[PDB]
RNA sequence: AUGCGAAAGCAGUUGAAGACAAGUGCUUGUCGUUCGUUAAAAUGGCCU
């Protein structure tokens, strides 16, 4: 998706449905992201309660 | 200059003219500061950097790419620090978690 | 050199100091001087090639006949052009996708 | 295992094994180690006979070899270095730094 | 003298004054022995590091420290140490670097659960949360610095 | 697992042989762990984008 | 892309001459040429 965006910015202004298409992913990446974050966190206790 | 928005209008204003100057003197604060409370002047980076990026790599060779390399220096020090920084955040959260289970 | 070995072909930059053409092409005879032809690879090539890079202007192999007749070369984009002399006129044969 | 994360890197390493399978030596950058492969931890010396588990060189190893269960062979950049090990003392040392 | 600092900056250094030199150095040789020492009890180590000297005595021994040993053996250390000291120690940090915050992750391993303090651990969560929002930020900053149809036209030349 | 690792922390680090009896905790965190950055790349070239076509 | 370095990075680098082509003696290019330094195209794809 990293490239896809690269190469098709220009489009993306001009379709609409790809722009929401887009605002999910987001969602999902936002998402994803925290939970990967207190994710970090267990493992951070996992490292204390060694 | 303090609220986000006008700082978009201002922004495209000085494409339409000063850009580089900003451009370099944002940098060196910066590349000075990695840790300034304020978030303002990075809301000035990020949203140059987000609106105008082609034309602003492509106007200076050499003391624009030089101090671009020393500042992102520094911020990769701050990526490089920041995973176990957020574990150690967990750490005190679920010290404090313990610390309810004993008062209670 | 031809595969019997009785004939050499040659290329030859004289034509590029005497004249904007640049290579000179010379098969010969060995054991005997039966044959001698020569004549400007500018001649040879297309007329589309002058104004592409120097990549399809690049020689890159060389091949001859048993009997004289046929001559093989192969460039730098892939395309081989086979000469028949008696005319002195080509075909284009094209498969490799480099040189 | 064993998981150090020094904060530094070294792309030089060497290690060694006694044909016991009890004693291990691991010569990170300027400093070899013996450890014991049940606990993977220094040799600590109860006796404290000047057996000390770390051996801090001249320059960073970059080779190490054992011969037999007596003499250990390291090279740094700089130097070859013999030394014994039933005697913690080096035996030999041959200069290699010119070449 | 010279003689001896050239001694701190020659590699080998064997063994009596690696156990007590600590106590003597403690100025500009006490730089040069920081900064190049081959061995370094943690003893004096951590009791040095701990002292509110800070001539960035912080970062230079956090940095060679860490260079130069083990996390498991820091964190028996430290244990062997008090708890006074390291509150005052992380008092200063938190008031006001990957070293120090490793080395923070560290002392959270040795006091472990028991002894903690209410308003000063949520002064450090404050702290901590902050500076972590600052993080991020900076980490999407770097990111992003390596970051037809004419139907009718109504339009004109000058001729 | 939050709430179990919090109060049943002392007994655990009483028995030694941690890894190895936590072992699926372990590798599953670490495996989310490294997916973290390449996570964090997406995100931020996703924002560039959503910016990009949303400022008009 | 050089050196150094860890899988990061740190420094450094982009010179001339000759030649020839195109363009109006001049502009651009090119090199099966030199020394000097740490220096994207020819419709055209994989056997039994």
């Amino acid at each position: 998706v990293a490239v896809v965006l690269e190469l098709y910015g220009n489009t993306l202004e001009s379709s609409p449905v790809l722009q929401e298409l887009m605002i999910d992913l987001k969602t999902k990446v936002r998402h994803e992201i925290h939970k990967s974050k207190e994710a970090q966190r267990i493992e951070g206790m996992l490292q204390l309660l060694t | 200059w303090t609220e986000p928005e006008i700082k978009k209008f201002i922004l495209t204003k000085i494409n339409t003219v000063h850009l580089s100057k900003i451009f370099l003197t944002i940098s060196k604060s910066i590349t000075q500061n990695p840790w300034n409370e304020e978030n303002l002047l990075p809301l000035w980076l990020k949203w140059l950097l987000t609106l105008k990026s082609g034309e602003l790599n492509s106007i200076k060779d050499k003391h624009t790419k030089k101090n671009c390399k020393h500042l992102k220096s520094a911020l990769r020090s701050s990526e490089e620090i920041l995973p176990v920084l957020l574990g150690i955040q967990g750490r005190l959260e679920m010290l404090r978690r313990q610390a309810k289970l004993r008062e209670d | 050199i031809s595969s019997n070995g009785k004939l050499l072909a040659h290329m030859c930059k004289d034509v590029s100091t005497k004249d904007h053409e640049h290579k000179s092409i010379s098969v010969v005879s060995l054991f005997d001087d039966s044959v001698n032809l020569s004549f400007p690879l500018g001649s040879i090539l297309s007329s589309q090639t002058q104004s592409l890079s120097y990549n399809t202007r690049y020689v890159s192999s060389m091949a001859i006949d048993n009997m004289g007749q046929q001559l093989a070369v192969g460039f730098a984009s892939g395309v081989i052009s086979i000469v028949s002399l008696a005319d002195l006129q080509i075909r284009l044969l094209k498969w490799h996708i480099d040189s | 295992i064993s998981l150090p994360n020094f904060n530094h890197f070294s792309n030089s390493v060497s290690l060694a094994w006694s044909q016991d399978g009890s004693l291990i030596f691991h010569g990170f950058d300027d400093k070899l180690q013996i450890l014991d492969f049940d606990t993977f931890k220094k040799f600590e010396s109860l006796e404290n006979t000047k057996t000390v588990s770390e051996f801090t060189l001249d320059s960073e190893i970059q080779t190490v070899k054992l011969i037999n269960d007596t003499n250990l062979i390291v090279a740094t950049r700089t130097t070859l270095n013999a030394i014994n090990l039933l005697r913690g003392q080096v035996i030999n040392s041959f200069d290699l730094y010119p070449f | 003298p010279k003689t001896l600092t050239f001694l701190l900056t020659h590699p080998l250094f064997p063994l009596s004054r690696t156990r007590n030199l600590l106590s003597l150095l403690r100025p500009r040789l006490f730089k040069q022995a920081i900064v190049t020492c081959p061995n370094l009890p943690l003893n004096e180590l951590l009791e040095e590091l701990f002292s509110i000297r800070n001539r960035e005595l912080l970062l230079d021994i956090s940095f060679r420290i860490l260079q130069d040993f083990t996390r498991d053996s820091i964190k028996q250390e430290m244990k062997k140490l008090s708890k006074l000291d390291v509150q005052n120690f992380i008092e200063f940090i938190t008031s006001g670097s990957t070293q120090l915050f490793q080395l923070l992750s560290l002392v959270l391993d040795s006091i472990g659960l028991f002894s903690l303090e209410g308003a000063l651990l949520e002064n450090l969560t404050l702290y901590i949360d902050k500076q972590v929002e600052i993080a991020e930020r900076n980490t999407e900053l770097w990111n992003l610095i390596d970051t037809a149809l004419p139907t009718y036209t109504m339009e004109y030349l000058d001729i | 697992v939050k709430w179990c690792l919090i109060i049943h922390g002392g007994y655990l680090v009483s028995i030694p042989n941690l890894m190895s009896t936590l072992s699926s905790l372990h590798s599953t965190l670490k495996r989310r762990s490294d997916l973290l950055p390449r996570l964090l790349a997406l995100d931020a070239r996703l924002d560039c984008t959503i910016n990009k076509f949303k400022t008009l």
